[PDB]
């Protein structure tokens, strides 16, 4: 099982510094070239950096040279991206990717992590409040309202991931206050509304908020 | 006369990478090759066509000291007619090699917690080296069928590999300081003699 | 730096149709090409590497072809779960480069929205604002209008909506409009109405409640 997990994302002052970290497992790490690739909100994929398997060569896209530095630790199965002099254009989801295997000569598919979002903003962190969207008064609808948080992202699940059929988590909207808001809703059998338990799990990492709200009738 | 400067060689603060191994020419001096062996802090001391305690009643034109850092499982390669990445692409000893091979563990000087990337070795080469050749080229190596246009990518890899020495490596991956002494007797006045 | 030119930048097609996407490299790159699929809010995933090798798992609806400068990604029978943005990546040489993407939408029959309205919560009222949410579930096409009415007065300036991407099972959309009022204003009125217009309804649907049950 190839696994690549990124960490260290979040809110950074314009002009400040952040250090991303990519933990890898499921393959002999020291055999592979690695890269950082980033995707700005709504844009396409931009490669920015590579380091060779042993750390003897590295290079950077032009939008990033002079400010960022890549590195790796083959003893810890870890890739790193040190980011300095950050600016608004740098706000993106940053991915780590394992590419070429200098051990062999056969083309192998790249493998990517899940991304981490860094936001370059001067505004303050702020955790959400969570409010139930109470159901009916057949198929009933219920949900949760995650209001007034900053920055993105907020993640919602239902019954700790046990409830997945019928969920729609909407895109966050940016209110005039500068804070975000987001709703998540589920359609659920009407009769199950007395028997079955419904909880929404909000997590907003930049403020270390992790809240469970029971959503119930009345 | 004056004493041979083996202390500069063996106790040098910096050691070369093996792909770019350093040659020092020892000349016009008196050397106690016993006092070299007597510092019994050497894990490897193999001599070829000669022996310590016989180097003291012998004279040569020039003595060469080649020095570099490699890793523990590669010391075995610093010997005549050996094969492997170090012996083929970095440092080859000839069949008629006459001299000694002295190595020792240098984990305390040459590892670093994040890894030391200063020490490199060549992993790829179109052709095996000849004895005592040195290749310091940095051109991208074409491992595949398509050219590389001076740039890394699929099957296009910068040949020098980084050792990345860390203090926590197992012994075989720790840095060893190597000195290879080669003794040469041209038809000329000898200038490097033992005290005898 | 090899430049990739991907076409088209967006397309729509029906379930079961054949979808073709192309990538043109500014240089020969022989077979050093991958195709990526990126579903909404997920990371790009490789479908094909080496121009035509299927990654494990990937349904055999997907295939790729080409060599040199011209590559083609084919979904032989478009399925609902194929809604995604697709990219080609050149792998010949660093800096690695990508095509611009191809948003793939699914053409579907018309589906009316199911409408739900949700009063602000007990909790949030204590804070001094009130949020009234209206849900439009599983409709098609995207176009829709929500009008808020408070005691029959049409609201303006105090609603924001967002829409989901096309559902991966039934290719429909969902939309969520939120009306924001101060606690004072909210309590000055009784009837809260969400009026929804959509091509699948014969006449606008209104869903409504009265403050305080
Ligand atoms: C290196 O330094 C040590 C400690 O000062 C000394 O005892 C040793 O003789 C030196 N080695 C040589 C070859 O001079």
């Amino acid at each position: 099982q190839v696994q690549m997990v990124e960490s260290g994302g979040g809110l950074v002052r314009p002009g400040g510094s952040l250090r991303l970290s990519c933990a890898a497992s499921g393959f002999t790490f020291s055999d592979y070239y690695m890269s950082w690739i980033r995707q700005a909100p709504g844009k396409g994929l931009e490669w920015i950096s590579y380091i060779s398997s042993s750390g003897s060569s590295m290079n950077y896209a032009d939008s990033v040279k002079g400010r960022f530095t890549i590195s790796r630790d083959n003893a810890k199965n870890s890739l790193f991206l040190q980011m300095n002099s950050l600016r608004a254009e740098d706000t993106a989801v940053y991915y780590c990717a394992r590419e070429f295997d200098l051990t062999k000569i056969i083309m192998v598919p790249p493998y990517w992590g899940q991304g981490t979002l860094v936001t370059v903003s001067s505004a303050s962190t702020k955790g959400p409040s969570v409010f139930p969207l109470a159901p009916s008064s057949g198929t009933a609808a219920l949900g949760c309202l995650v209001k007034d948080y900053f920055p993105e992202p907020v993640t919602v699940s239902w019954n700790s991931g046990a409830l997945t059929s019928g969920v729609h988590t909407f895109p966050a909207v940016l209110q005039s206050s500068g804070l975000y808001s987001l709703s998540s809703v589920v359609t659920v059998p009407s009769s199950s509304l007395g028997t079955q338990t419904y909880i929404c799990n909000v997590n907003h990492k930049p403020s270390n908020t992790k809240v469970d709200k029971k959503v119930e009738p009345k | 006369t004056n004493l041979c400067p083996f202390g500069e060689v063996f106790n040098a603060t910096r050691f070369a990478s093996v792909y770019a191994w350093n040659r020092k020419r020892i000349s016009n001096c008196v050397a106690d090759y016993s006092v070299l062996y007597n510092s019994a802090s050497f894990s490897t001391f193999k001599c070829y066509g000669v022996s310590p305690t016989k180097l003291n009643d012998l004279c040569f034109t020039n003595v060469y000291a080649d020095s570099f850092v490699i890793r523990g499982d590669e010391v075995r390669q610093i010997a005549p007619g050996q094969t492997g990445k170090i012996a083929d692409y970095n440092y080859k000893l000839p069949d008629d090699f006459t001299g000694c091979v002295i190595a020792w563990n240098s984990n305390n000087l040459d590892s670093k917690v994040g890894g030391n990337y200063n020490y490199l070795y060549r992993l790829f080469r179109k052709s095996n080296l000849k004895p005592f050749e040195r290749d310091i080229s940095t051109e991208i190596y074409q491992a595949g069928s398509t050219p590389c246009n001076g740039v890394e990518g699929f099957n296009c890899y910068f040949p020098l590999q980084s050792y990345g020495f860390q203090p926590t490596n197992g012994v075989g991956y720790q840095p060893y300081r190597v000195v290879v002494l080669s003794f040469e007797l041209l038809h000329a006045p000898a200038t490097v003699c033992g005290p005898k | 730096a090899i430049q990739l030119t991907q076409s088209p930048s967006s397309l729509s097609a029906s379930v079961g149709d054949r979808v073709t996407i192309t990538c043109r490299a500014s240089q020969g790159i022989s077979s050093y090409l991958a195709w990526y699929q990126q579903k909404p809010g997920k990371a790009p995933k490789v479908l094909i590497y080496a121009a035509s090798t299927l990654q494990s798992g990937v349904p055999s609806r997907f295939s790729g072809s080409g060599s040199g400068t011209d590559f083609t990604l084919t979904i032989s029978s478009l399925q609902p779960e194929d809604f995604a943005t697709y990219y080609c990546q050149q792998l010949k040489s660093y800096p690695l480069t990508f095509g611009g993407g191809t948003k793939v939408e699914i053409t579907r029959t018309v589906a009316a929205p199911s409408v739900f309205i949700f009063p602000p919560s007990d909790e949030q009222l204590k804070s001094g604002t009130a949020s009234v949410v209206c849900l439009l579930n599983n409709f098609y096409p995207r176009e829709a209008k929500v009008q808020w009415k408070v005691d029959n007065a049409l609201q303006s300036g105090n609603s924001q909506e967002s829409v989901t991407e096309q559902d991966s099972k039934d290719s429909t959309y969902s939309l969520s409009s939120t009306l924001t009022l101060s606690k004072a204003d909210y309590e000055k009125h009784k009837v809260y109405a969400c009026e929804v217009t959509h091509q699948g309804l014969s006449s606008p649907v209104t869903k409504s409640f009265n403050r305080g049950e």
